[PDB]
RNA sequence: GGAACUUUACCAGAUCCGGACAGGAUGAGAUUGACAGAUUGAGUGUUCUUUCUCGAUUCCCUGAAUGGUGGUGCAUGGCCGCUUAUGGUCGGUGGAGUGAUUUGUUUGGUUGAUUCCGUCAACGGACGAGAUCCAAGCUGCCCAGUAGAAUUCAGAAUUGCCCAUAGGAUAGCGCAUUCGGUCGAAUUCUUCUCUGCGGGAUUCCUUUGUAAUUGCACAAGGUGAAAUUUUGGGCAACAGCAGGUCUGUGAUGCUCCUCAAUGUUCUGGGCGACACGCGCACUACAAUGUCAGUGAGAACAAGAAAAACGAUCGAACCUACUUGAUCAAAAGAGUGGGGAAACCCCGGAAUCACAUAGACCCACUUGGGACCGAGGAUUGCAAUUAUUGGUCGCGCAACGAGGAAUGUCUCGUAGGCGCAGCUCAUCAAACUGUGCCGAUUACGUCCCU
């Protein structure tokens, strides 16, 4: 029987959740910045966003075919019905998932916490971001655990508008003494096109037309 | 947990063994006298209903029971009969409640 | 409690400065002017601005108002 | 549910692993794993294929990923060469991921 | 021969940016149309505790998922209908072809 | 012999032992509504990717 | 976190290695698996007797490794709760101090509001508040063969003289009413319903009101569907807590066990065990009632399955109708429909109503059903420690309004009343929502916290 329309979207959501999780673990070393799919009658067209496009494709498209085999076998895709593409992030410093993975890799490379977190913040605001906040917590200064937050710029924290103007991501960094949690929130600037911006004015800002 | 200080197992055991019954009765109560109401009509009681119950300004099954020392179930039955013979008239009526009154002249 | 916050008061002072000639003593015609000379995500704030612009205009007709500069 | 894998079933699993450079198997002790191997199809218990990939991973012949009760194993360059030696396939034979 | 066009999606904006396109393409095809009906919006509700351990005030999390559905009935042949539907939709919108008798 | 005795109750496939969590294979506090079969704790982390949004 | 097995972490016992890999001793006989008898709780090759089968996958021992609902939340991540439901918080440059620090961020009025106006050694900013978002009410366009309505033809029903076993009150004074099975046609339309963007409300209007001696505002009334954060929620800063969780995870450091295991399965039991104390509910103590009838009548919602199995559908899931029925309930069957605005469904919920001329009549009583006995059916691999209904018994079990104390609440609210989802093979005195009937009191204060 056809699944109820309320059961088809649940299946579609659960499938995307698993697909997102698989690529997060597989493409952690690259700046995996989301995945989108477009199911048509002929194929599926799964598209992967990452900062290091060359590292996810491999040589002569080796790794992207390994990922295609992974998804094909997991979800039982007939041959030729699944296609995978990878596209580059327009602004690397405006992606919280790419910046949080960069920060986690810095910490695992024995970088200093204040130096690494500060280095992320400058790069984020060199890219045109309105604000940025980086949080690092865990066993940084000894047996006792402390959480240190570094801020710069604007950042709204209340209401629902902060879910469309702020890009956020968190990661677990497993160090020798224990796991360390890193959070990166980036307040996106507005865009006329909306390609890498919320594309709407701030909910509280009120501009007045200059008389002509 | 609030583990009581210096409380024994013998202290525990003696506490539950003495905790049966005893403390109760937080209300005064103020018992009442029983109501001896007849469930069927006697000759003299039925005579009162046919004569004394009319020419009452307000007639109600609970009132008649308070006068003739009878149950309300048969007090209402007699009132329905007195209406069938037009001795009393029914002013207010429902399934649960009936009000009667004496006829004029 | 119906105080106009500083976002409404500042924006309504900007509108009076820029479009004093077009404004009036009534809410509904002024609110129409506020609709196209302002960009805001919220209709409620545009409604509160139109209410305070009319309050400024009634204040201006009686005398000068601090915070409003008309050349 | 036994980990005493047969030699023919190990060879069939290794043949699928070389033909398709990846094997995806569900993490459950009951249940069975299904593969094609070009023509027809074959089935082996999930615990047995997981047992084979434990050996390969401990020998650094595969890389292992796990997400949502599902395993993902991929042969590496040393693992591919071992499969050619074990399956006795002639040189220049490569998996569909390697093949253009 | 009436053909039924069923559109359903999670996105309110995308669910009718295809119905408007389907309505427009058929108007360019001059095929008589029974207007797009907005079927009732069904909300999927899941209410769970916020905590992972059962400590503190018992606070809950109400999660909602809305489904938007539209239908267009048009008197057009299968070939003509396939022309109307042969264009790129957005992600997360599925369109169903159904023939009514 | 021992092979048949192994996991006999599990192959029956009824009760809370049969049902587990599709993300972490946990048998406690499972959301079976809409056939999600997701933990209540795993749901709150994956609710946005599935499509559920937190309003009112 | 409603535990029959499982879950399950505990207890009494029995299996398996799910000890990868590396180095050695065996080895094409390394090993695997087993019918019969007995060992055993086990027609459990667990082991044993006896052999057959398998085949280089494995066994033996040394290190190692893995797994764990093992410890430690006082080693941690993440999330949550709380401080803390109020209005709070922080730089830069300038001023003041030897300095911690201070000013800004202050007093006056106002506001739920560090909300505004004014003043000013501060000037410029940032976050929280507000704004934003989601649902309700009023309304626009769109819209229907998954929603409906009004007419016109036909077909059928009532039809006028009627005064209840006592029969009051309550609209009618060109064409008389009905008839979702009469499963009848035709035509017209969007009054109800569906809904993606809109509109609409803001102190907008008025006081010879308060205040004003600029202002920011306030109170009554008006307009209005709505009259003050419109109503109800969601989000919610900065600083913390040795708050909770290592029993959510393939989140995790250190440490513990690791082949008669703290791993993992299987059998059985336990989590339920009762002199007792406490939290939170359910049912009551009756007549503004209990029974037995009859009427009119909601809203939110849920409904079936795979790379399995049979011939792309078809069965699981929910139901309606009929039957069982030539005689109890609960059942059991057959047919059809529904992937869910399509079937359930014109969603016949219970409070409620009844001038029902119904029974009871103040009593631990036809109140109240605790407790227990016997029959029967259903769910399940398994019902004993009653799984759950239904039938007849018990009702002589307390309980007649509850001491000191104490919880929550301001209008479609409290209280009452059901219904759905969720846990769910079976099982709500639970929670999460939903609608139904619907008040008393206050429009305050800083006495208590
Ligand atoms: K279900
Ligand atoms: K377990
Ligand atoms: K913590
Ligand atoms: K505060
Ligand atoms: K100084
Ligand atoms: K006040
Ligand atoms: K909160
Ligand atoms: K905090
Ligand atoms: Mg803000
Ligand atoms: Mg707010
Ligand atoms: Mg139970
Ligand atoms: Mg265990
Ligand atoms: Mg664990
Ligand atoms: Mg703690
Ligand atoms: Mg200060
Ligand atoms: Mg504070
Ligand atoms: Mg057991
Ligand atoms: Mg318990
Ligand atoms: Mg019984
Ligand atoms: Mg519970
Ligand atoms: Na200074
Ligand atoms: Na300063
Ligand atoms: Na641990
Ligand atoms: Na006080």
């Amino acid at each position: 029987g056809p699944l109820s329309k309320k059961r088809m979207i649940i299946r579609d959501g659960v499938f995307y959740a698993e697909l997102f999780e698989f690529l997060k673990r597989e493409l952690a070393e690259e700046g995996f910045s989301g995945v989108s799919y477009h199911v048509t009658t002929l194929r599926t067209e799964i598209v992967i966003k990452a900062t290091k496009t060359r590292e996810v494709l491999g040589v002569n498209g080796r790794r992207i075919r390994e990922l295609t085999a992974c998804i094909q076998q997991r979800f039982n895709y007939k041959e030729g019905k699944l296609q995978l593409y990878v596209e580059r992030v327009e602004v690397r410093g405006l992606s919280a998932m790419a910046q949080v993975e960069s920060l986690r890799f810095k910490l695992l490379s024995n970088l200093q916490v204040r130096r690494a977190a500060m280095g992320i913040i400058r790069y984020v605001m060199e890219s045109g971001a309105k604000g940025c906040e980086v949080t690092v917590g865990g066993k940084i200064k000894g047996q006792r655990a402390k959480s240190m937050t570094f801020r710069d710029g604007y950042m709204i924290k209340s209401g629902t508008a902060h879910k469309s103007f702020v890009d956020s991501a968190c990661r677990h960094c497993y160090m020798r003494a224990g796991c360390i949690g890193v959070k990166v929130k980036i307040m996106l600037p507005g865009d006329s096109t909306g390609r890498n911006g919320p594309s709407e004015p701030l909910p509280d800002v009120i501009t007045v037309i200059e008389p002509k | 947990p609030p583990k009581a200080g210096q409380t024994k197992k013998a202290k525990m055991e003696a506490a539950n063994k003495g905790a049966k019954k005893t403390t109760k009765k937080w209300s005064k109560g103020q018992s009442r006298e029983a109501l001896q109401n007849a469930v069927m009509f006697d000759k003299e009681t039925y005579d009162k209903l046919r004569s004394e119950v009319p020419k009452y300004k307000l007639i109600t099954p609970s009132i008649i029971s308070d006068r003739l020392k009878i149950a309300v179930s048969i007090a209402a039955a007699g009132l329905k009969q007195l209406c069938r013979e037009k001795l009393i008239r029914l002013v207010s009526c429902s399934s649960k409640t009936r009000v009667y009154t004496r006829i004029v002249q | 409690g119906k105080i106009r916050t500083k976002t409404v008061k500042r924006a309504s002072r900007q509108v009076v400065e820029k479009y004093y000639s077009k404004l009036n003593f009534d809410f509904y015609q002024n609110k129409r002017v506020i609709m196209d000379v302002t960009i805001a995500e919220s209709k409620k704030l545009k409604n509160k601005i139109a209410g305070y612009t009319t309050h400024i205009m009634k204040r201006l007709a009686r005398g000068p108002v601090r915070g409003i500069s008309l050349k | 549910m036994s980990t005493y894998v047969p030699k023919p079933s190990r060879d069939n699993v290794y043949r699928f692993f070389f033909t398709e450079g990846v094997i995806a198997c569900k993490k459950d002790r009951m249940g069975t794993w299904t593969g094609t191997l070009g023509g027809n199809t074959f089935t082996v218990p999930c615990i047995q294929v997981m047992q084979l990939m434990r050996s390969l991973k401990s020998r650094n012949l595969i890389k292992e990923q796990y997400a949502w009760r599902h395993y993902y194993w991929t042969l590496n360059d040393e693992g591919i060469a071992y499969m050619r030696s074990y399956l006795h396939l002639a040189p220049s034979a490569m998996p569909n991921t390697q093949k253009p | 021969q009436t053909v039924r066009l069923t559109i359903t999606s999670r996105n309110a904006k995308a669910v009718e940016s295809v119905t408007s396109q389907l309505l427009t393409r058929a108007r360019d095809e001059k095929v008589t149309i029974h207007g797009p009906v907005r079927l009732p919006t069904r909300t999927l509700k899941i209410t769970t505790r916020k905590t992972p351990c059962g400590n503190g005030t018992n606070t809950w999390d109400t999660f909602e998922l809305k489904i938007y559905k539209r239908i267009i009935d048009l008197h057009a042949p299968t070939e003509q209908v396939k022309k109307i539907t042969s264009f790129t939709m957005e992600s997360g919108v599925d369109v169903s072809i159904t023939i009514l008798d | 012999g021992h092979l048949d005795q192994w996991r006999s109750r599990q192959k029956i496939g009824m009760g809370k032992g049969a049902r587990c969590c599709v993300i972490c294979s946990n048998q406690k506090a499972l959301i079976r509504k809409y056939e999600l079969n997701v933990c209540r704790q795993c749901f709150r982390e994956n609710a946005e990717h599935i499509g559920f949004t937190k309003l009112r």
